[PDB]
RNA sequence: AAAGAGAGUUUGAUCCUGGCUCAGGACGAACGCUGGCGGCGUGCCUAAUACAUGCAAGUCGAACGAACGGAAGUUAGUGGCGGACGGGUGAGUAACACGUGGGCAACCUGCCUGUAAGUUGGGGAUAACUCCGGGAAACCGGGGCUAAUACCGAAUGAUAGAGUGUGGCGCAUGCCACGCUCUUGAAAGAUGGUUUCGGCUAUCGCUUACAGAUGGGCCCGCGGUGCAUUAGCUAGUUGGUAGGGUAAUGGCCUACCAAGGCAACGAUGCAUAGCCGACCUGAGAGGGUGAUCGGCCACACUGGGACUGAGACACGGCCCAGACUCCUACGGGAGGCAGCAGUAGGGAAUCUUCCGCAAUGGACGAAAGUCUGACGGAGCAACGCCGCGUGUAUGAAGAAGGUUUUCGGAUCGUAAAGUACUGUUGUUAGAGAAGAACAAGGAUAAGAGUAACUGCUUGUCCCUUGACGGUAUCUAACCAGAAAGCCACGGCUAACUACGUGCCAGCAGCCGCGGUAAUACGUAGGUGGCAAGCGUUGUCCGGAUUUAUUGGGCGUAAAGCGCGCGCAGGCGGUCUUUUAAGUCUGAUGUGAAAGCCCCCGGCUUAACCGGGGAGGGUCAUUGGAAACUG
């Protein structure tokens, strides 16, 4: 089914996710449907920048987060938004 | 050759020491003045030796550097 | 340092006073060998060419690949094209500490580089190789301060260029400002290693 | 803004035409001599040849039938989901295989999300187990008894089928919405809270229907190899009428009727080749290639077939036939490395039977968790691209020694010695990151739902874990001590002398050198180029305007058919009105990510990574102009 994985890119021992919503079977780095972020595991608070509006409409139509994506990295309160909304 | 394909080629340097039935690498090349051999045997390859005393341009003719 | 060779006999050979100032052709200024106070014959444009490139390459004293990957790097500013690859020879951190007068030769600065005793932004850097910018500060951050070496270089000194800006009091070197190719050795000409690097 | 270098060789000498050779860039390279370190990558191009051995796909006890404990909890068997993903190779294939742009009023879609109705009652039997009959043996039958979310009916329920009625429409076959009569068409329970003792309930599951998302299938325009010393090819072939089959249109298949179809704009036949984003080269137009990274396709010892399923005619599934290998008691059995390591063989040539699920992503599960040779990491190899070492400053009309000498000297050469400094690196002793935020569990706070809790959703707090690994990094002390080679020196082409040799030995990319004075052979001295590398060979582009659209020619150098009549084709005098195929132009969609290029940023710098753009189409729909061609 349709999730919201890393796909992780960067060099040998720094790593650089960035944030696709795929379809599970296909590949980690590999084909994706589209690409709404990224994310750096290195700096002190981690810097990550996701796109409120596109995500908010793929977890609202089908799509659902994997753990450490959006699920956890949803401090910016993404999550909260879609409960509003999917309650109003 | 290993292909199944014989050719004649030549032997470089001052003094060989290789005689019938011995297994050697070839590279390409050619001999201006001499009609048919158009290939070079490698020195110092397989069993071919690097020639005898030979103090410059050694990298070719394959001699081993001095102690 | 790169080459560890006499450094008379290339400024010899190339017939200028790199280096310094002419204590290398104060006797016999032709070049090394048993020939030299021969003669010489009509140099082809080959020579010419290769010439003036062998005078940048051994007056900052850096190998021939890394010359090249700067002539490269510096072909994509703006402007000309001889001009920015000296000025971006300028711009090597190893080439400033000669300049701010904290060594006596390039073949010193390098040494005095990488082994530490010179840091920028209060950071150290062990790369003769790393390109400056404006408005850092060159210091040695007691890494070794009070040295015979570094003393007695900030005692002969002439003049430091106008570009950059030297602070004896705390060893604390700037870059004031790009430089320009009046202000260079100049005893060179640098629209020949264009067209030797065409060919 | 971008913008192109030539040289040697035909002659006693000239000028032209003309080939040959050299100077540059790049490798998944190999061979020769050498070889210090670190970072980032790459590594069977040949036999799609043959496999010793370890692993590479399992998981649910909260769907159901036994033993240990003494009341929890743990595995063989029935069932559910997965095994069609992830990983490998380029054999086949000249065709809707791929690229780009569209159709589908001709289609399917498990799991995921939202919504609307339900989850009512019955029946029969089989694995496991127990006996007997075979076979020492792996390797099979018969008798008897058991449970379900296994299986089979029944009650109610269709926008499914039939006969309709009524509107609104399209692009011909036709599409959307509503109503009427009938016909058929299902379900499963498990873990908890509760009242009151009946039931009423929280999730997660089951059944039917409609939307969305994702993934597939079919059809079409245009585009990209050589050969005409390969001209006809085609008989379900082309069309039509009914029917069968499929999720779906269709000669996909069948019965009948007709004689069609494709082709010098290259059919047919033969040869070779997976295709693209892209890579190397070039001033550009072009030329050559399709390693690694990403997308699609095909294949799984060779050939055929189907079953199960939402999905396969299925790499680690089944059946049959063939070659090969292995057990056998002679009736018979078993296997498929083009998965990760690895062995043999072929070759000029290519790696460890390694550690771990800690990170990211898979499968199963309510969850803890189990399995992941994917992947994260480490060993091997100068195979590449970056970075810095083997010291530094002073130091003589210039030591010793080599080489040379017209015997005064010149040279190696400030090079050495000497004096004064430094620790990148090396040695030792100390410290020592990030990559880790969760999942689970425990607290409160708020919402939806309920008669009320349990539970669900969301926020805020505790709560512990690393293969790499004592690795990266940092501190302090010690010694210039351990750490330079390869090719060339006649011209092209930067850099000359001595001795030996005597058309011999030999060198060689071309011109060509060697016949007692060789700057071309061999050594020596020093000189040049590059430097942990340096050369040779092989292959591709350039220079080559040497296939010339950009950009050549045909009187005498290669090159005008011996000449005419002419089908197809190419081109076409002057003006007006008109169209809008070519032509120019605006908007909308797209031409994925990485890669080349422009601007910023992070690794001490650089290679290397990240963020933001541009560029790329003789591309589609739509709107304009009418000078030129049609
Ligand atoms: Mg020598
Ligand atoms: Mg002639
Ligand atoms: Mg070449
Ligand atoms: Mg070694
Ligand atoms: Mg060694
Ligand atoms: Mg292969
Ligand atoms: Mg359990
Ligand atoms: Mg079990
Ligand atoms: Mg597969
Ligand atoms: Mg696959
Ligand atoms: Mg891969
Ligand atoms: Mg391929
Ligand atoms: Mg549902
Ligand atoms: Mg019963
Ligand atoms: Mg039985
Ligand atoms: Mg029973
Ligand atoms: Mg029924
Ligand atoms: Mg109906
Ligand atoms: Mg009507
Ligand atoms: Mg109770
Ligand atoms: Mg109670
Ligand atoms: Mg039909
Ligand atoms: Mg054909
Ligand atoms: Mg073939
Ligand atoms: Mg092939
Ligand atoms: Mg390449
Ligand atoms: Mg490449
Ligand atoms: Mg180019
Ligand atoms: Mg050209
Ligand atoms: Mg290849
Ligand atoms: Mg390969
Ligand atoms: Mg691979
Ligand atoms: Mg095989
Ligand atoms: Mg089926
Ligand atoms: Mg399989
Ligand atoms: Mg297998
Ligand atoms: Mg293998
Ligand atoms: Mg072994
Ligand atoms: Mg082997
Ligand atoms: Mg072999
Ligand atoms: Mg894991
Ligand atoms: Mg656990
Ligand atoms: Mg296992
Ligand atoms: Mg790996
Ligand atoms: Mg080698
Ligand atoms: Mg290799
Ligand atoms: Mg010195
Ligand atoms: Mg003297
Ligand atoms: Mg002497
Ligand atoms: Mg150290
Ligand atoms: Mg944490
Ligand atoms: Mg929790
Ligand atoms: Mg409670
Ligand atoms: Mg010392
Ligand atoms: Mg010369
Ligand atoms: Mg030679
Ligand atoms: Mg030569
Ligand atoms: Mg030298
Ligand atoms: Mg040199
Ligand atoms: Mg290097
Ligand atoms: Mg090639
Ligand atoms: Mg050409
Ligand atoms: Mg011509
Ligand atoms: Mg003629
Ligand atoms: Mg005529
Ligand atoms: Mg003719
Ligand atoms: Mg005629
Ligand atoms: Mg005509
Ligand atoms: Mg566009
Ligand atoms: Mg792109
Ligand atoms: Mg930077
Ligand atoms: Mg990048
Ligand atoms: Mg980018
Ligand atoms: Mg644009
Ligand atoms: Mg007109
Ligand atoms: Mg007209």
């Amino acid at each position: 089914a349709v999730k919201i994985r890393l796909k992780r890119m960067g060099s040998k021992k720094k790593p650089f996710y960035r944030i696709v919503v795929a379809d599970s079977r296909f590949p980690r780095d590999g084909r994706s449907i589209e690409t709404i972020g990224t994310y750096n595991p290195l700096l002190d608070p981690v810097e990550v920048k996701i796109d409120e509006e596109a995500t908010l409409k793929w977890m609202h139509n089908g799509a659902k987060p994997s753990d450490t994506v959006r699920n956890l990295l949803s401090r910016e309160g993404i999550m909260e938004k879609f409960h509003n909304q999917k309650l109003g | 050759l290993s292909n199944g394909i014989e050719v004649t080629a030549y032997i470089p340097g001052i003094g060989h020491n290789l005689q019938e039935h011995s297994v050697v690498l070839i590279r390409g090349g050619r001999v201006k003045d001499l009609p048919g051999v158009r290939y070079h045997i490698v020195r110092g390859a397989l069993d071919t030796a690097g020639v005898e005393n030979r103090g410059q341009s050694r990298s070719k003719y394959g001699t081993k550097k001095p102690k | 340092a790169r080459y560890t060779g006499p450094s008379w006999k290339v400024s010899r050979r190339l017939g200028i006073s790199l280096s310094g100032t002419g204590k290398e052709l104060e006797r016999r200024p032709y070049a090394p060998g048993q020939h030299g106070p021969t003669q010489r014959k009509k140099i082809s444009e080959y020579g010419l060419q290769q010439a003036e490139k062998q005078k940048l390459r051994h007056m900052y004293g850096l190998t021939e690949r890394q010359f090249k990957n700067t002539f490269n790097k510096a072909g994509k500013l703006q402007g000309k094209h001889g001009e920015n690859f000296m000025i971006l020879l300028e711009q090597r951190l190893d080439n400033i500490v000669y300049r701010l007068g904290l060594a006596r030769t390039r073949r010193a600065a390098r040494q005095l580089v990488n082994h530490g005793h010179i840091t920028v932004d209060g950071k150290r850097v062990d790369i003769p190789s790393y390109q400056v910018s404006v408005g850092q500060v060159i210091s040695v951050r007691e890494k070794s301060a009070k040295n015979s070496a570094i003393a007695e270089s900030l005692e002969v000194s002439s003049f430091v260029p106008e570009y950059v800006t030297f602070d004896a009091e705390t060893l604390t070197g700037s870059l004031n400002r790009l430089p320009e190719r009046s202000e260079l050795a100049a005893e060179i000409n640098e629209a020949f290693i264009v067209e030797f690097y065409s060919r």
